[PDB]
């Protein structure tokens, strides 16, 4: 006395597939729950029998369970009630503050926008760190991608470049606004609630969502996790506002589709991965576009992490990826143990679009950095060899900075235009960081008018020009 | 015309039973209650009334039972002198949001190759503009080219250069299709062509057309696009007398995209995880973009090595089917040579004395000699030094080194992101700028003046400047 | 079978395809036979000539021989059979028929245009006069590639047996092995070394032992055989090529650094022999 | 707690048939008949009131038909401040 068109009794569980017989008007694609709390998706749709991915634990199902339809395709809760909540792959919330209040939903897998509702990237999105901010800008609406090896600082790249953001945030213009979001792949719950812990000390938990997928969840929950916030993303791009994504390691997400392909018995090939990983990605990172004015004016931006083995850059993945985003990043170990930290490797990190987007100031005092940076790196392998290379390692010393700690961008430009007028051409190599701290300290505690014009400007005019050289002469004299 | 019932489906394969007229192979389906168009493409006969295909969309939402209808067709597609100007996918749709395409005739995705008695046995040559090309490896009119490369090595940037130095002053009509890139760099190509002036939008002068599928599609999809692309590049080659230039991009993805399907169709794997019939396809593909007794075809063409490896059989099968080969490096791109070109590994067909004349070809095979003779001594040098060679091995150090530098060049399109001014070299200015390094007239120069320069004479002032 | 068909070009089915029109012949014959066994054989004592000098002075080839040319891409393999199939005019054009040769040349896996070329390379030179030209391009089925070797060696096995003597080369015998792994996997075969059918060597054992030299009771005709195999990165110890460098009695090693170096043809003396 | 059958043995791997009920995964099941201790842990549910096992212990001598028992719970062990200067097995 039961029927077959909206229920179905399990035949075998095992391997993560699960094998109904029933549910004769079952779509492609659906959500399904079981009878124990947990739910699956339909995968292959056969004349016998239907094929289930089970998100969870197989465990808690049994042959002879009942399984019945929900009549909608995988999606999830979308909306800015989620700001300030940390939510699994699905939308549960687990920081015990309540449920969320969502009013919307949206599909998990959805195709990008096209040629036509595209233009250009033209705003700048600012980061903090000198190196990134004046040798590898970045544009909003732009993929570049973090590569390197363990324990070399990946993680802390984005770390500080969340925290920037409240300077913008807490402000009036609506324009300047960036909203965030962190996704955890294969970690250790431990690292995620000390993160969450120093997000919150810097009051930057108002404007994150953090979705999380630790290393004792199973392989399907640490495969669906991206695209699920990804689609929380669009939410914004969609309605004039803009976001960042940042996707911890595609790494692991790979690892976990190969070991649920090979459960299922497909060919094999390189690295025993299937031949599908290529598109696994191609997918993901194709939907963080700038739209033009007639669709609203959004942007969404990504920053993927991939790790390497003893620096090899010609594996599988990491040539994938490469070939898909529009720039990267190189951190060398050697230099971090040496002591140069951020550890960037100048000679290999390149952006494609970032360029356009720069404040002319910057532009103006980074040109040269960069060719004397060259210069100096020709010839480290008579008078003027002798001046390149002491212009190098004071330009190197510059370029060092802390932890947890954003700059903005006048500071910037006044710290680089000291170094590139030559005028540290006299402290020894070792007291640049005690001159470049003392020489902040003043500035900001006694003008703030000039670091005002500067700003407001976007430009550094002649008169600025000159009374700039006066203050660095002054305080320069006065050192000591 | 006839009726069917889906019964299974799985991933971007679908069987459809028909109670009666059972459809034949590479028929088109049509599937009834969908908002948009889906259209199906008969692979096997599978027996007991029953037939196995390959979808050109997402199949997300059927249902086991649904309905599908049968046209009694292949593809067709918009072919005619109204397509220029326009941009169309896999299936002939346009997505420029500006109307129908009325042309008077349509066209089948399918056919067959040409004949063993159309064929054409004419050469001639084509003036790129580039060093390296014109004097070790030089091009042809009516041919086929391809150029190999890892990734991030620099394809598309010398696909621009030569669209930029070619196509313009061409006379004909121009095809590019693009297959499995990005989008952006399509709307990027789409903007600066209607700069330009080949793409005008308020009259009929517009010179090129523009086929595209790209990485965000199903593998349906992008196993059909070159096809498309073909046909309305043999349209202009047929009907009219006209010569026409063919450009694909990454041509290698039409073969990846076709082994993500093999396995589901049920077949067993031959080579690393690669499909049993991968030449086969390819030859059948390759044959239709010729040269006959009608018209002529000029095709440039980027292929893609994974993982840095030319013994690949993806790429591996790809060298039959040229005429003229171009291999970029990363170790010449790590030393800082723009274009990375590698000169003891880079052939063409018409280099002979009969064709190019005798001197070109003596120069071309004094400076692959002397590049061949230095590669032959760093297993000594990179342990024992410089100081055990001789004086003779000393100066064809020098002067290798020297010739390595005058092989690069500055483009006119990476002029935003470099600092430079682009530059175009005549042959002869090559030619002679080679012999007299090759005579040894500029033994007193530094070996940092012949680095990104144009002809020979900006080598001597920059040295001067240099003092 | 005949000598009806010297100066057409046929594909692997014999089919006139250059449109002259049709092959009046008046004999057939199968395509997988036997070869001769002991008896009716004896030495090798007469020799071929190619007009190569550093080829007739260093590793001769005789009547009734097998030898093997090998070397990585564009190296020059195609030209040296090329400039041996040419030499043989002035042998033609005379008086006594103990000093001609017949020539048969099989393309498999190439492209149509390079088959065009070679043909008008051939006919203006006055060659084609004494030429047969088997073709299966790569628009052509698998079977096809797979069964031309041996249409062509049925067809040269006629003069072996008439008392006239013949000359056939097989391109990129590589190309061959490939189609026969195709057409037998679909054949729901087991694979074996990457993916090849379990018995490959056979494939090319009972092809090259058809060449041989008869004795006076059977006519005193012979048939010279001359394959062509690819390597990858100049690698001799792989699969495919161990076994053919096996089969043949000598080979000729070309190498990409000395036709770098000036030095063309580019033949290893060094290592080439001749038994 | 139901009983079961054995239908098969291949090394160290054993399927066990259930006329009522089915045990759970991950759960620990007893071989009747034994002068020692034998356990086995669930892996799959094949089908047909049927699943497939691992061995913790030798295995032979066994017949196709031998009696089982269900614990009813995974492996339970002794905890407890007595277990201070003890040696002890997996089980
Ligand atoms: N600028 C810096 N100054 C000082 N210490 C730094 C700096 N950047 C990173 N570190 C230190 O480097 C270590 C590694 O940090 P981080 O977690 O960012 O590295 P990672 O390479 O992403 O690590 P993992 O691979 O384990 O995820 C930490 O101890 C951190 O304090
Ligand atoms: N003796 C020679 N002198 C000058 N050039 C030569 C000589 N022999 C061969 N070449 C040239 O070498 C090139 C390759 O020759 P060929 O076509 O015989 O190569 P191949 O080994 O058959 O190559 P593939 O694998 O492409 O079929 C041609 O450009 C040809 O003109
Ligand atoms: N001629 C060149 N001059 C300067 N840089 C170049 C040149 N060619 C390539 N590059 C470098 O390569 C990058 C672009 O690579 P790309 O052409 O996209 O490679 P691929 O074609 O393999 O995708 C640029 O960021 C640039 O730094
Ligand atoms: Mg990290
Ligand atoms: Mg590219
Ligand atoms: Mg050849």
């Amino acid at each position: 006395s039961v029927d077959l068109e909206e229920t179905g009794r399990v035949l075998s569980i095992g391997d993560g597939i699960a094998r109904v017989h029933g549910l004769r008007n079952v779509q492609a694609e659906e959500m399904v729950e079981f009878s124990s709390g947990l739910k699956g998706m339909s995968l292959n749709l056969e004349p016998d029998n239907v094929g289930v991915v089970v998100f969870g634990n197989d465990k808690l199902i049994k042959e002879g369970d009942i399984v019945k339809r929900t009549g909608a395709i995988v999606d999830v809760p979308v909306g800015e009630e989620l700001l300030g909540r940390v939510v699994d792959a699905l939308g549960n919330a687990i920081d015990g503050k309540g449920p969320i209040g969502s009013k919307t939903r949206r599909r998990v897998g959805l195709k990008a926008p096209g040629i036509i509702p595209r233009i250009s990237v033209r705003e700048p999105m600012q980061t903090g760190i000198k190196a990134v901010d004046s040798l590898v800008p970045i544009g909003r609406g732009q993929r570049e991608l973090i590569i390197g090896d363990r324990q070399t600082g990946k993680t802390s790249i984005a770390i500080d470049t969340i925290i920037n953001q409240k300077r913008f945030n807490d402000g009036t213009d609506e324009k300047k606004k960036l909203y965030c979001i962190y996704v955890a792949i294969g970690q250790k719950r431990s690292t995620v609630a000390q993160l969450v812990k120093r997000l919150t000390d810097a009051d930057a938990m108002k404007y994150t969502i953090v979705v999380s997928a630790t290393a004792s969840d199973a392989a399907p929950l640490q495969y669906l996790a991206p695209y699920s916030g990804c689609s929380m993303g669009e939410y914004f791009r969609d309605n004039g506002k803009h976001a960042l994504i940042i996707y911890d390691d595609l790494s692991k997400q790979a690892v976990a589709y190969r070991q649920m392909s090979l459960l299922l018995r497909r060919p094999p090939g390189r690295e025993a991965y299937p031949g599908d990983v290529f598109y696994l990605h191609s997918r993901l990172l194709e939907r963080a576009a700038k739209m033009n004015d007639a669709f609203g004016g959004g942007s969404l931006t990504a920053l993927p992490v991939i790790e390497t083995q003893a620096g090899d850059v010609s594996a599988y993945i990491p040539t994938n990826v490469i070939s898909i985003t529009d720039g990267q990043i190189f951190l060398e170990t050697e230099l971090f143990y040496k002591g140069i930290r951020p550890a960037i490797n100048v000679g290999l990190s390149v952006s494609r679009v970032g360029s356009a987007a720069q404040t002319r100031a910057m532009k103006q005092v980074a040109g040269t950095m960069k060719l004397e940076l060259a210069q100096y790196r020709e010839v480290a392998a008579d008078a003027a060899t002798q001046q390149l290379l002491s212009r190098g390692v004071r330009l190197t010393e510059l370029l060092k900075q802390g932890q947890y700690a954003p700059m903005a961008i006048e500071e910037q430009v006044a710290v680089i235009y000291a170094g590139v007028r030559g005028y540290l051409d006299k402290l020894e190599p070792s007291k640049i960081t005690k001159f470049e701290n003392a020489f902040l300290s003043h500035v900001i505690s006694q003008h703030q008018a000039l670091l005002g014009k500067i700003r407001a400007d976007g430009k550094i005019s002649e008169e600025t020009d000159a009374k700039l050289k006066e203050i660095v002469t002054n305080f320069l004299a006065g050192f000591e | 015309a006839a009726t069917g019932r889906i019964v299974a489906v799985i991933g971007a394969v679908v069987d459809v039973q028909f109670d009666e007229g059972l459809p034949p192979i590479l028929n088109a389906l049509e599937v009834q209650g969908r908002e948009t168009r889906l259209v199906l493409e008969v692979a096997q006969h599978l027996g007991e009334s029953t037939v196995r295909t390959i979808a050109m969309d997402g199949t997300e939402g059927l249902v086991r039972g649904q309905k599908v209808l049968d046209s009694g067709a292949p593809i067709k597609i918009p072919v005619g002198p109204e397509t220029l100007g326009r941009i169309m996918n896999v299936i002939g749709e346009p997505i420029d949001e500006r109307g129908p395409i009325k042309t008077k005739q349509f066209a089948a995705i399918h056919a067959e190759a040409p004949e063993f008695m159309e064929m054409s046995v004419e050469q001639e040559i084509l003036v790129t503009g580039i060093k390296v090309v014109d004097l070790l490896a030089p091009y042809a009119k009516g041919g086929k080219i391809g150029l190999f490369g890892g990734a991030g090595v620099g394809k598309t940037v010398l696909i621009m250069e030569l669209i930029n130095n070619v196509a313009k002053a061409h006379g004909g009509y121009s095809v590019f299709a693009g297959v499995g890139e990005r989008t952006r760099e399509g709307n990027d190509l789409y903007h600066e062509m209607i700069e330009s002036g080949v793409i005008n939008l308020k009259d009929a002068t517009s010179k090129v057309a523009l086929v595209y599928g790209q990485m965000n599609e199903p593998p349906g999809a992008r196993a059909r696009v070159a096809l498309t692309g073909l046909t309305v590049a043999e349209y202009f080659r047929d009907q009219e007398g006209q010569d026409v230039l063919l450009f694909i991009d990454n041509i290698f993805r039409f073969t990846q995209a076709g082994s993500e399907v093999s396995a589901l169709l049920g077949r067993i794997p031959s080579a690393v995880g690669y499909q049993p019939t991968l030449a086969t396809d390819m030859g059948t593909m390759q044959e239709r973009i010729t040269t006959t007794k009608k018209g002529s075809i000029t095709s440039v063409q980027a292929i893609y090595v994974p993982a840095d490896d030319l013994t690949d059989p993806a790429p591996a099968t790809t060298f039959a089917h040229l005429d003229a080969t171009t291999v970029l490096s990363r170790a010449i791109a790590e030393l800082g040579i723009y274009p990375a070109v590698d000169p003891l590994d880079s052939t063409s067909r018409i280099m002979d004395p009969n064709i190019v004349g005798s001197e070109h070809y003596d120069v071309a095979r004094g400076v692959q000699k002397i590049l061949q003779d230095y590669k032959s001594l760093q297993d000594i040098i990179a342990i024992l030094g410089m100081d055990e060679l001789s004086e003779e091995d000393k100066l064809t150090v020098s002067r290798a080194r020297k010739i390595q530098r005058f092989l690069s060049q500055p483009f006119q399109v990476a002029e935003v992101f470099t600092g430079h001014l682009g530059k175009l070299v005549p042959l002869k200015e090559t030619i002679k700028g080679f012999q007299q390094i090759l005579a040894g007239e500029y033994d007193h120069l530094p070996e940092q003046a012949f680095y990104m320069v144009g002809p020979i004479e900006e080598a001597v002032a920059k040295a001067d400047k240099l003092a």
